[PDB]
C-alpha cells in the first residue's frame, strides 16, 4: 500500500468481479512457526546462487585471459603492446 | 540559504524559537515572562520553577514544533525569499551570459587584430625587433 | 524537544497493515497486556467507533468519551508522574537554569538511578561562583559548601519500574466496560456500503473479525507481490 | 571578580549567646591502595571498588544536610578508575537567575 | 513498528548490522594477517640485500 | 588547435635548462622503460620504443599515421 | 578486543603507552649522542661511519617531537579526559578515533624498518635541501613517515574541534588549550604537506625547484610556516594541564580565566606569524627582519600574563595540605624551568645575538629546557594527577621526592653546559670538536647517564 | 554485568595475566635496539669494527692501551 | 529466566590461586623465561606466528628471488635482444622478422 | 524513544561464589604482594579530596 498520506481521491472498494481463488497468503495469520512475513509469498533467493557462480566466472575468465596473453604473445612492455606492439609487417630487426 | 544554521538556516529539524506572528497572543505567544510582576508572599512554590515545559509557552512551542511539520498546503513564501533562495545560481547564470556574449566578442576581436598587427589592439607595438604576441592585460605591465 | 529529529510518518498514524489480524481478541485484552502495537488499534478502533456514530456522542459524557478514545484523565498523581518525565526530557538537550535551591525548596535533580553528576554556579551576578561538581545521590539533603544551595535528587521511580508515558497510563487508567464487537459492526455498515467505504479502518476490522478476506475486495486488498 | 557570598548583618545574628561555629571534621579518613580480597572474584572485586569512592562522601552538617565532594571539574566525578560508560546520565549544570512565571505558584 | 523490537540498533555495533556478512567479511580479512606479514618480511629483506647488508662480514674477511 | 599545433623553435639548452640528477624511472619503477625520456615527452619515447622493437620487445603506440586514425583532429 | 576498540579512553592510554615505547628508543638514540661528545675522537661511531651519526640526530629530533611528545600530550591526555571535562559520554568520531593510533604505529614501524635496512645517513629534522634531495632512500622512508603522521594529526584535530558542537557544559582552559591547537593544526598542517609533496617531487619526480635558478630557502619559509606553529602546538596543551593541576592541588579558583584563555589564543595568532627568526642568517632584508624580531618579542608579552596567573595559584594555598606530591612538585618545576626556557628564547630573538648563536648548541638547550624538562614534566604531572582515574599501579612515583630532586638536578646539568659551550663556540650537530670544549661536554655527559639510572628507580 | 563496568577490568582489579607487562616492556626493549644493533652493524660495515677503540681515530702515544 | 545458586562447591580441593608472592627487582629474569618455555599457551602461540609467518615469507622469497637475478641481467628488451642475436647467429641471417611475424 | 538504549540498568547479580571440596573459599590471583622485610614504617599525607574536603593517605612499608 505505500505511506498513510497517499489515498485515493474518492474511497472505493471494488467488488469482486472474478472468480479467482484466494492465493494462500492473502488469508494467512500469523504462526508459531512463522512469526513474521506471513503475509508475504515465498521466493527464491537468486543471490545466494548467482553472485558466487558469476564471480567465479569473471575471475577464471580475467586470470585465464591476462595468462594467455603473457604466454601466447610475445613479449612487450604492456598488454597493448604485445597485441599491437610490433614492428610493421616485412620489418627485419 | 545554502548552508545550515542552527539559529536561522535550520532545516534539518525546522526549529523555530518563536510561534509565527499569526496567532493572537492568547493562543500562543513567544516564551517571554522577563516581566512576570512580583510573585506574592502568600504564594507557594507547587512546581520546580525551572525552566521548562512546565511554563505554558515552552510547552506550546515544543508542541508546535512537532506538530507544525505536517500542513494541509505550502506556506507560499514572498518572492524576496525566493530570490535569495537561488541568488548564487542566477548570478552565475548571469555570468555565464556575460562571458559568452561580452567576453567573448572582444577576445576574439583582439586575436584577429593581433594576427594582422603582431600585437593585441590594447598593447603599445614595440620597435625592439622581438618577434611574437607579447603580453595581454596591458595595466598589469 | 529540540533535540529530537523530524517527525516520521508513523509518529502520525500507522499503516493498516499493521492492524492485528485477530481483532475479536484484541478488543478483549487488558489494557496492562496490550503492546504498542496493540494498542493503538485498540484505541483506533474503538476511539474511530465512536466518534464516527454522531446520534450517540451528545448523550456520552466526557469521561466515557475520554475512555473511548484512550485519552487519560488527569489527575494530581498522574500530572506529576507526567510533569517530571517531560522535565527529563527536556534537559536532555536543553540548559539547566531556574531559581536558587534552598531548604523549603530545594533544586530538584531528575533522575532514573540512585546517583546524577551536578555542577552548583551559585547565585545570580556576584553571587555566581565558579561550577563545582558533586555526585547527587538519592537520599541526601546536598548543601553547596562555597553558597549554601540545597540540592535533591529526586528519582522516576515506581515498582521496579522507572516512570514512562506507558507505564504512567496502565498504573491509573482503568479499563470501561468490555467493547461490543456489535458497535464495530452497527458503525461499519453506516459508512461502508455499496462498494464506498468512508470509515476503512472498521472495514479492515470487521473483515478480520469475520476471519479474512470475506468482505468484497479484502482478498485483492491482502494479496501481495512481495 | 568573585569574593565570596554577600552577608547582610542581620544574617549574622545568632538566636542564641552560646553559638560557635560547628567543629566538624571534613578529612574523609585514612585511606590507601584499595585492598581486595584474595576470595573475591572479579565481578566482587567491582563492587569493592565501587564501595570505595571517595567522590561518594559526604560530611553531614548538625541540620541534616551533608556537604559532598566537590571538584571545580568533571573529571573528578567519575567512578575511579574510568568505566567505559560514564555519565549515562548528563550531568546538570544549575544556573540561577531571577526569572519567574505564575504557573509554578498555586495561591 | 514495534519500537521495542528494535534493540538490535544499540545491542550489535553498526559494522556488524549484516550478521554472517558483516562477521565474513571481517573474518576473510583477519585470514590475510600471516600472507601480509611474510609479504612485508620479504621487502624488508629485498631492501635489506641490495643495500649489500648481509655482507657486513663477509666484506672485511 | 591542438591537432595542428604549429612546431616551435627548439629550445637552446640555458644555464638553468635540462638539469637532470637521475633518470626518470617513476612512472615504471621496476620495468624503467625510457628512462631518458621525460614522462610526456612523445617524440622521445618513439625513438625509444623504435629501439626495444628493434630489440624484439613490444611496446604499444606511434606507429599509426595521424591523417589516418579517427578523432586526430588533423585532417585537411 | 585490544585493537578493535574505539572506546576514547581506551584509546588514550594506548596513546600514552606508545609514547613510552618510542620514548626509549628516543633515550636511545639521545644517549648515543652524549657518549659520543664525552670527549673528542670518536667513542662509539667509527669515523669512516660518520653518517650514523647524522642519521642519529635526525630521528632522535624527529621521534621525540612527533612521535613521543605530541601523541603524548596532544593525543593521550586529551582523548583521555576532554570528553570528561565536556559533559559528552564519548568522543564525537569514535572511528576516526581508533584510526588515528594505528597511524600513528605504522609509521613508526616504517620509520624503524628504514634504519635497519636502508643506508643510514642524516639531514637533521628539519631536512634542509638540497642536503634532503641528494640523500638515499632513507629519506623518502622519513618522508612517508611525516606524511601518514600528519593525517593522524589532522583527522585528530578535526576530532576535539567538534566538540564544541556538542559540549554540555562550560569550556574550561584545558579545552581552550586543545581547541586552539587543532586551529594551528588545521592552518599549519597544509602547508607543511604542500612543501613536504615539492621534497618528494625533486626527490622522486626529477623535479628542479632545489638546483640552481630555484631558491632554496622557498623551502625554509615553507617549512618553517609549520615548524614554529609546531613548538607552540606541542606546549599549549602543557600549559592546559598545569592550570589544571595548580588549581585542583591548591582549591584555588582559576584567577583571570578569561586572561589566560585570550593569552592561549593570542599566543597562536602571534606564533603563526613569527616564523622567519629561524631564518635570520639566511640574509633577509632589512625590513623584514625588524619585523620578524619586533613581533616575535611581543610573544613573551602573553606568555608572561599567564605565568603570573600560575603564580598567584600557588601563593596562598592552605599550608596544612602535603605539598610533596609528585604531580605538585612537577606543576611548579614548569614554571621555574619555562621561564629560563623562554627567556634565553627571548636573548636569541635578537637578530644579531643570534648571529653568533645561531646553530650553536646554546639553541639546543634553549628548546631543551622547554621541551625535554618543561613538556615531559608537564606530561608526567598530568598522568600522575590522574593516577586514580586512569588506575596504573606498579610504580613508586606518586610520591618520590628522590626521583624529583636528582631528575631536576641532573637534567640542569645536561643542559646548563649547553649554554656556556654556545658562547665558547660548539656548533650543533657535529660529532668531533676541539680539545678545549671538553670540560663543559663531559660534564653534560655525565648529566646523561646519570638521568637514565633515575628512570630504573621508578618501577 | 558488573565484569564490564570497568575498562580493562582484570588489570584494574589486579587479576591480569603478567605476560601482558612482560610483553610491554620487550617491545620497548626491542625499540631500543633499533638504535644500538644498526649502530654495532655500520661501524663494522665500513671499518671491520664493532665498536671503536677511544681515540683511535687519532695519533697515540706509544704506550697507549 | 535462568536460576543460579548462591554458591558452588568445586569438585577438586586445590588453591591455584592467590596473593603474589614477594619478588625482588630481577624476580622478572628468570620469571619471564620460565614462562615462555614451559607454560603451554606461551610457546604454543610463538611457534604457530613463527611458522606461518614463515610459511607465507617462502613463497614471497622464491618470486623475488628469481626476479631479482633477472632485473641484474638486463631490462627486458635487453633479454629479448640476446635471444634475437641468437636467432641469427643460429641461421646465420643478418636481418630476421620479429618474434610473431613470418618472412 | 521508546526501545533506544537505556539511560540506566541495574547490574545483575555476580555469579555464584566458588567453594573448594574441603569447603574453603576459592582465591584468585591478586597483584598486591606482602613483600618481605624488616621495614615497618607508616607515612601519612594530608591529601586533596575534592575542594571541601582532605583524606589522610598513608603509605606502609610492607
Ligand atoms: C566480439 C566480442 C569479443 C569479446 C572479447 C572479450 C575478451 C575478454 C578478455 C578478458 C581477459 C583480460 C585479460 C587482461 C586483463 C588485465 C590484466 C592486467 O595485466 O592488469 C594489470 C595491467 C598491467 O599488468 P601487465 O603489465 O599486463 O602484467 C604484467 C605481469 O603482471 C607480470 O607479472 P609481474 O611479476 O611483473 O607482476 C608482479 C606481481 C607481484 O606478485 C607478488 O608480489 C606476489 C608473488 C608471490 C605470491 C605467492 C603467494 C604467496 C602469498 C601472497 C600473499 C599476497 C597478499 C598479502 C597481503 C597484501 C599485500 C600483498 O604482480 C602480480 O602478481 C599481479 C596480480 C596481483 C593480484 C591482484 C589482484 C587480482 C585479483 C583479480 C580477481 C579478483 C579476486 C578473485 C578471488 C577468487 C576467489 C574465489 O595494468 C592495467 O591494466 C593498467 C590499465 C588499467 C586498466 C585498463 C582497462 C582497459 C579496459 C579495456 C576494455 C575494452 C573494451 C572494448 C569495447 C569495444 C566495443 C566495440
Ligand atoms: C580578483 C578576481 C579573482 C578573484 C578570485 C577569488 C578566489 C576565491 C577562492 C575561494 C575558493 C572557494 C571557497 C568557498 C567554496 C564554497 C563556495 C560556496 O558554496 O559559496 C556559496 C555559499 C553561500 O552560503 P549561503 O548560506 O547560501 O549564504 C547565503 C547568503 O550569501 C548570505 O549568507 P549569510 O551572510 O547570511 O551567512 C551564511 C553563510 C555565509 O558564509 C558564506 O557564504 C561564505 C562565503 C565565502 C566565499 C569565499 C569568499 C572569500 C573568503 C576569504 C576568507 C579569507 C580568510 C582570512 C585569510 C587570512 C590570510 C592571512 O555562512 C556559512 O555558510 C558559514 C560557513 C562556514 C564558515 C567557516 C569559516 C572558518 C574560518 C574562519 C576564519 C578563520 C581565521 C580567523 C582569524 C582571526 C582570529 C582571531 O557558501 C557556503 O555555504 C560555503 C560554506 C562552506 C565552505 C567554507 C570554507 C571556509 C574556509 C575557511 C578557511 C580558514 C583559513 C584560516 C587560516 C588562513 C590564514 C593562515
Ligand atoms: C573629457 C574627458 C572625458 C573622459 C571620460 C572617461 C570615461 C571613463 C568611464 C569610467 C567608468 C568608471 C565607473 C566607476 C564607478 C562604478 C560604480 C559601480 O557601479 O560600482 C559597483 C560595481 C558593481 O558593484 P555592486 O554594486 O556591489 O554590485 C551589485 C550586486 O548586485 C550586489 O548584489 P549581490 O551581492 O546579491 O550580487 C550577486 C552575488 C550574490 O552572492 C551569492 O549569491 C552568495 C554567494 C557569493 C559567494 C560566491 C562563492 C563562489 C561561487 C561559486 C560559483 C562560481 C561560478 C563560476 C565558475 C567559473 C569557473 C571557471 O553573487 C555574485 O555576484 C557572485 C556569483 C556570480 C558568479 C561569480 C563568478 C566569479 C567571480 C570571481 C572572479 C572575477 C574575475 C574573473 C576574471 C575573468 C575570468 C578569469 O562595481 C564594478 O563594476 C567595479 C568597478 C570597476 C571599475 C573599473 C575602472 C577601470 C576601467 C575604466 C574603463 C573606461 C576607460 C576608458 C578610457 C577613458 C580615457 C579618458
Ligand atoms: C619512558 C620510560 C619511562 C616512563 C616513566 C613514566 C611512566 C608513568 C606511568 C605511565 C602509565 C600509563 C598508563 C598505563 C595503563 C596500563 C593499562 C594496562 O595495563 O592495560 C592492560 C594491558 C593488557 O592487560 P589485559 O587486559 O590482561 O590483556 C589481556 C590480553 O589482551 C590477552 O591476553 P593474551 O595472553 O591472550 O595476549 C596475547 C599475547 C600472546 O602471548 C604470547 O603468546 C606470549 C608468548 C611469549 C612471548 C614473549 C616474547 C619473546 C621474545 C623473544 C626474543 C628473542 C630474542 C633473541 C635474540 C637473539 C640475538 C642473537 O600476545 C599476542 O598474541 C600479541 C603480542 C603483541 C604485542 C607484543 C609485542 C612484543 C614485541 C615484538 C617485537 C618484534 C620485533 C621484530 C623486529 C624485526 C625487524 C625486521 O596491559 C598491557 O598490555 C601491559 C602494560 C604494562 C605497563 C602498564 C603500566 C605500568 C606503569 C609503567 C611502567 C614502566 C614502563 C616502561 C616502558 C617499558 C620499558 C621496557
Ligand atoms: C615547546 C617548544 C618551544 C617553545 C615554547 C619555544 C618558545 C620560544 N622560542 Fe623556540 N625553539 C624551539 C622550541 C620552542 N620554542 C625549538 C625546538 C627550536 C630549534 C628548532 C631547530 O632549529 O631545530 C627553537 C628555536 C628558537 C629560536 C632560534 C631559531 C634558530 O635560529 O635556529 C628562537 C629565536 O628567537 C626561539 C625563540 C622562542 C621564543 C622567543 C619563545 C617564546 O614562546 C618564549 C616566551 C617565554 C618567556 C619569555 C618566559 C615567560 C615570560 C616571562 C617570564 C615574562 C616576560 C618575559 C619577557 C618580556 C622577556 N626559539
Ligand atoms: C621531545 C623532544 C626531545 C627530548 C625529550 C630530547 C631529550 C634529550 N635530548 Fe634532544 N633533541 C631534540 C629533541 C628532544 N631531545 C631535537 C628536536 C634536537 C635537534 C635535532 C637535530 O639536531 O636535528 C635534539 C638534539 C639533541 C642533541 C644534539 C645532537 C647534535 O646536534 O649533534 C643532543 C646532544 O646531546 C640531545 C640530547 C638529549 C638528551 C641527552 C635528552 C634526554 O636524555 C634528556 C633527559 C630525558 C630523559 C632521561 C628521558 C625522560 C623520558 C622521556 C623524555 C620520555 C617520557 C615519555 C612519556 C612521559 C610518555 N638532543
Ligand atoms: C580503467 C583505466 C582508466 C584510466 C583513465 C581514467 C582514470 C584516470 C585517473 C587520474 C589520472 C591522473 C594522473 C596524474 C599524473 C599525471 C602525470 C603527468 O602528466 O606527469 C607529467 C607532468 C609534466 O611532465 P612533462 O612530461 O615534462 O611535460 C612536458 C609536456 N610534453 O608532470 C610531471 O612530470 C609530474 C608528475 C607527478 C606525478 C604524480 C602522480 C603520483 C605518482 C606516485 C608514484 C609513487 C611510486 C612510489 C611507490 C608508492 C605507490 C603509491
Ligand atoms: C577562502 C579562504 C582563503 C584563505 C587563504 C589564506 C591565504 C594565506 C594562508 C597562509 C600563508 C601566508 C602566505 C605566506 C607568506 C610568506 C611571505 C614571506 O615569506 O615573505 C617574507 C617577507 O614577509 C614578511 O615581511 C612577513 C609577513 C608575514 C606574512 C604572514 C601571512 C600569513 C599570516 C597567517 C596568520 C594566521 C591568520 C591570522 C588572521 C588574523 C588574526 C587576528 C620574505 O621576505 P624576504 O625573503 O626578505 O623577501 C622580501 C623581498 N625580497
Ligand atoms: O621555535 O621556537
Ligand atoms: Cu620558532
Ligand atoms: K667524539
Ligand atoms: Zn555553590
Amino acid at each position: 500500500r505505500g505511506s498513510v498520506f497517499q489515498m485515493p481521491s474518492t474511497p472505493v472498494y471494488p467488488l469482486t468481479t472474478t472468480k479467482k481463488v484466494a492465493p494462500p497468503t492473502a488469508l494467512a495469520k500469523r504462526t508459531p512457526e512463522q512469526p513474521f512475513g506471513w503475509g508475504s509469498p515465498v521466493r527464491e533467493d537468486r543471490a545466494w546462487r548467482v553472485v558466487p557462480r558469476n564471480f567465479i566466472i569473471l575471475v577464471i575468465v580475467y586470470l585465464s585471459g591476462w595468462a594467455a596473453i603473457k604466454t601466447m604473445l610475445p613479449r612487450g612492455g604492456s598488454i597493448l603492446g604485445q597485441i599491437y606492439g610490433g614492428p610493421p609487417k616485412g620489418r627485419l630487426i | 540559504k545554502h548552508f545550515f544554521t542552527d539559529g536561522a538556516n535550520d532545516y534539518v529539524t525546522g526549529w523555530e524559537n518563536t510561534p509565527p506572528l499569526k496567532f493572537p497572543a492568547s493562543v500562543m505567544k513567544p516564551c517571554d515572562y522577563s516581566m512576570t510582576k512580583p510573585i506574592p508572599k502568600h504564594w507557594k512554590l507547587r512546581g520546580s520553577g525551572i525552566h521548562g515545559p512546565e511554563n505554558t509557552d515552552l510547552m506550546k512551542l515544543v508542541l508546535w514544533n512537532r506538530l507544525k511539520q505536517k500542513r494541509p498546503q505550502r506556506e507560499v513564501p514572498n518572492i524576496n525569499y525566493l530570490k535569495d533562495s537561488i541568488r548564487l545560481e542566477l548570478s552565475v547564470n548571469w555570468w555565464l551570459m556575460s562571458c559568452i556574449f561580452l567576453w567573448g566578442p572582444w577576445l576574439h576581436w583582439g586575436q584577429e587584430y593581433q594576427k594582422v598587427h603582431e600585437q593585441p589592439p590594447w598593447a603599445m607595438k614595440r620597435i625592439d625587433g622581438l618577434r611574437g604576441e607579447g603580453y595581454f592585460t596591458w595595466f598589469l605591465e | 524537544y529540540r533535540h529530537w529529529h523530524r517527525m516520521s510518518e508513523d509518529d502520525w498514524a500507522l499503516p493498516l497493515d499493521s492492524m492485528p489480524e485477530d481483532v475479536k481478541t484484541l478488543m478483549a485484552t487488558p489494557q496492562t497486556e496490550r503492546g504498542f502495537v496493540e494498542d493503538y488499534w485498540y484505541n483506533r478502533i474503538r476511539g474511530e467507533a465512536t466518534l464516527l456514530d454522531p446520534e450517540a456522542l451528545p448523550s456520552k459524557s466526557y469521561i466515557a468519551l475520554a475512555r473511548d478514545m484512550g485519552l487519560q484523565i488527569v489527575d494530581e498523581p498522574s500530572s506529576h508522574m507526567m510533569g517530571l518525565i517531560e522535565l527529563y526530557e527536556y534537559l536532555r538537550g536543553a540548559s539547566f537554569v531556574g531559581p536558587f535551591g534552598t531548604i523549603e525548596n530545594p533544586v530538584l535533580v531528575p533522575a532514573v538511578g540512585q546517583e546524577r553528576v551536578v555542577a552548583c554556579t551559585g547565585g545570580v551576578g556576584d553571587e555566581e561562583h565558579f561550577t563545582l561538581w558533586f555526585r547527587c545521590r538519592e537520599g541526601f539533603m546536598y548543601r553547596c559548601g562555597e553558597c549554601d544551595q540545597i540540592f535533591m535528587l529526586v528519582r522516576l521511580y515506581y515498582e521496579d519500574r522507572y516512570w514512562t508515558q506507558t507505564l504512567v497510563r496502565d498504573t491509573f487508567m482503568s479499563d470501561g466496560d468490555m467493547f461490543d464487537l456489535k458497535t464495530l459492526e452497527r458503525v461499519h455498515k453506516m459508512w461502508n456500503k455499496d462498494e464506498m467505504v468512508r470509515w476503512e479502518v472498521g472495514y479492515w476490522a470487521q473483515d478480520y473479525v469475520l476471519g479474512k478476506g470475506v468482505l468484497p475486495g479484502m482478498v485483492e486488498e491482502h494479496t501481495r507481490v512481495n | 571578580i568573585y569574593e565570596g557570598q554577600t552577608v547582610q548583618e542581620s544574617e549574622l545574628i545568632p538566636q542564641e549567646d552560646d553559638w560557635v561555629i560547628e567543629e566538624t571534621n571534613f578529612c574523609l579518613g585514612r585511606n590507601c591502595y584499595v585492598r581486595f580480597r584474595e576470595e573475591d572474584d572479579l565481578a566482587r572485586r567491582a563492587l569493592h571498588q565501587m564501595d570505595s569512592q571517595l567522590n561518594k562522601m559526604h560530611t553531614r552538617l548538625r541540620d541534616g544536610t551533608v556537604i559532598p565532594y566537590m571538584s571545580f571539574h568533571p573529571d573528578e566525578m567519575v567512578d575511579r578508575p574510568a568505566p567505559i560508560h560514564t555519565f549515562s546520565e548528563k550531568p546538570l549544570l544549575k544556573w540561577t537567575w531571577d526569572e519567574t512565571y505564575e504557573e509554578a505558584y498555586d495561591d | 513498528i514495534d519500537p521495542t523490537k528494535n534493540q538490535w540498533r544499540w545491542c550489535v555495533d553498526p559494522a556488524w548490522y549484516g550478521g554472517m556478512r558483516d562477521k565474513a567479511n571481517m573474518d576473510m580479512y583477519r585470514l590475510m594477517v600471516y600472507p601480509f606479514f611474510g609479504y612485508a618480511l620479504l621487502y624488508l629483506h629485498s631492501r635489506f640485500k641490495q643495500n649489500d647488508k648481509y655482507n657486513v662480514f663477509a666484506k672485511w674477511r | 588547435h591542438q591537432g595542428t599545433k604549429p612546431p616551435r623553435p627548439v629550445s637552446l639548452e640555458s644555464r638553468f635548462m635540462n638539469q637532470r640528477r637521475y633518470d626518470f624511472t617513476w612512472m615504471h619503477p621496476q620495468d624503467k622503460f625510457c628512462s631518458e625520456c621525460r614522462p610526456v615527452e612523445l617524440e622521445c619515447k618513439k625513438m625509444c620504443f623504435d629501439r626495444y622493437r628493434s630489440m624484439d620487445y613490444r611496446m604499444y603506440g606511434f606507429q599509426r599515421p595521424r591523417i589516418q586514425t579517427y578523432y586526430s583532429f588533423s585532417t585537411c | 578486543f585490544y585493537i578493535l576498540v574505539n572506546n576514547n579512553k581506551r584509546i588514550g592510554i594506548y596513546y600514552i603507552k606508545l609514547s613510552i615505547i618510542i620514548g626509549i628508543l628516543g633515550i636511545v638514540l639521545s644517549y648515543i649522542i652524549r657518549v659520543e661528545l664525552y670527549n673528542s675522537g670518536n667513542r662509539i661511531i667509527k669515523y669512516d661511519n660518520v653518517n650514523y651519526y647524522n642519521m642519529v640526530i635526525t630521528l632522535h629530533g624527529l621521534l621525540m617531537i612527533f612521535y613521543i611528545i605530541m601523541p603524548g600530550l596532544y593525543g593521550g591526555i586529551p582523548l583521555y579526559i576532554l570528553p570528561i571535562l565536556s559533559v559528552i559520554t564519548d568522543i564525537v568520531l569514535p572511528r576516526i578515533n581508533n584510526i588515528s593510533i594505528i597511524i600513528v604505529l605504522i609509521s613508526y614501524i616504517v620509520v624503524i624498518n628504514s634504519i635497519v635496512i636502508e643506508y643510514n645517513i642524516g639531514t637533521g629534522w628539519t631536512l634542509y635541501p638540497p642536503l634532503s634531495i641528494i640523500g638515499t632512500v632513507i629519506v623518502n622512508m622519513i618522508l612517508y613517515g611525516l606524511i601518514i603522521i600528519g593525517i593522524s594529526s589532522i583527522i585528530s584535530a578535526i576530532n576535539f574541534m567538534n566538540i564544541l558542537i556538542v559540549i554540555d557544559g562550560i569550556i574550561y582552559v584545558y579545552i581552550w588549550s586543545i581547541i586552539i591547537t587543532s586551529v594551528l593544526l588545521i592552518i599549519s598542517l597544509p602547508i607543511l604537506n604542500g612543501i613536504l609533496l615539492m621534497i618528494l617531487s625533486d626527490i622522486y619526480f626529477n623535479s628542479i625547484y632545489f638546483i640552481l635558478n630555484g631558491d632554496v630557502v622557498l623551502y625554509q619559509h615553507l617549512f618553517w610556516y609549520f615548524g614554529h606553529p609546531e613548538v607552540y602546538i606541542l606546549i599549549l596543551p602543557a600549559f592546559g594541564i598545569i592550570s589544571i593541576i595548580l588549581s585542583v592541588l591548591n582549591n584555588k579558583i582559576i584567577f583571570g580565566m578569561k586572561s589566560m584563555i585570550l593569552a592561549i589564543i593570542m599566543i597562536s595568532i602571534l606564533g603563526s606569524i613569527v616564523w622567519a627568526h629561524h631564518i635570520y642568517t639566511v640574509g633577509l632584508e632589512l625590513d623584514t627582519k625588524i619585523y620578524f624580531n619586533n613581533l616575535t618579542l611581543i610573544i613573551s608579552i602573553p606568555t608572561g600574563n599567564k605565568i603570573y596567573n600560575w603564580i598567584i595559584l600557588y601563593i596562598g594555598s592552605y599550608n596544612i595540605l602535603y605539598n610533596g606530591y609528585q604531580s605538585l612538585i612537577f606543576s611548579i618545576m614548569f614554571i621555574i624551568i619555562f621561564i629560563i626556557g623562554g627567556i634565553t628564547g627571548i636573548i636569541i630573538s635578537i637578530d644579531i645575538i643570534d648571529i653568533g648563536l645561531h646553530d650553536t648548541y646554546y639553541i639546543v638547550s634553549h628548546f631543551h629546557y622547554i621541551l625535554s624538562i618543561g613538556a615531559v614534566i608537564s606530561l608526567l604531572a598530568g598522568i600522575l594527577l590522574l593516577k586514580d582515574i586512569i588506575g596504573y599501579y606498579n610504580v613508586i612515583i606518586k610520591i618520590n621526592k628522590y626521583f624529583g630532586l636528582l631528575l631536576f638536578i641532573n637534567i640542569n646539568i645536561i643542559f646548563t653546559p649547553q649554554f656556556i659551550i654556545g658562547f665558547n663556540v660548539m656548533p650543533r650537530r657535529i660529532l668531533e670538536y676541539s680539545d678545549n670544549i671538553i670540560v663543559w661536554n663531559l660534564i653534560s655527559s655525565i648529566g646523561s647517564i646519570s638521568t637514565i639510572l633515575i628512570l630504573l628507580s621508578i618501577f | 554485568n558488573l565484569e564490564d563496568h570497568f575498562d580493562l577490568a582484570e588489570y584494574m582489579m589486579k587479576m591480569h595475566n603478567p605476560m601482558s607487562e612482560y610483553l610491554y616492556w620487550i617491545a620497548g626493549f626491542v625499540s631500543g635496539l633499533h638504535g644500538i644493533l644498526p649502530l654495532l652493524h655500520s661501524n663494522y660495515y665500513f671499518s671491520g669494527m664493532f665498536l671503536p677503540r677511544d681515540n683511535d681515530n687519532t695519533q697515540l702515544c706509544d704506550d697507549s692501551w | 529466566g535462568r536460576e543460579l545458586p548462591e554458591y558452588v562447591v568445586l569438585p577438586h580441593n586445590q588453591q591455584r590461586y592467590g596473593r603474589d608472592k614477594s619478588y625482588s627487582y630481577f624476580t622478572c629474569l628468570w620469571h619471564f623465561p620460565k614462562m615462555v618455555f614451559t607454560e603451554k599457551w606461551c610457546y604454543t602461540n610463538i611457534m604457530w606466528f613463527v611458522f606461518w609467518t614463515g610459511f607465507w615469507f617462502i613463497p614471497n622469497y622464491i618470486w623475488w628471488e628469481r626476479r631479482y637475478a633477472y632485473q641484474k641481467a638486463g631490462f627486458h628488451w635487453e633479454h629479448t635482444n640476446r635471444k634475437l642475436q641468437a636467432r641469427k647467429e643460429a641461421l646465420g641471417m643478418d636481418k630476421v622478422p620479429a618474434s610473431g611475424m613470418d618472412w | 524513544r521508546i526501545g533506544g538504549p537505556p539511560v540506566f540498568m541495574q547490574f545483575p547479580p555476580p555469579p555464584p561464589k566458588e567453594y573448594l571440596a574441603d569447603g574453603t573459599p576459592k582465591t584468585y590471583p591478586l597483584h598486591q604482594p606482602v613483600f618481605d622485610h624488616g621495614y615497618t614504617w607508616e607515612h601519612w599525607y594530608m591529601t586533596n579530596a575534592g575542594v571541601f574536603h582532605t583524606v589522610y593517605y598513608g603509605e606502609f612499608a610492607k
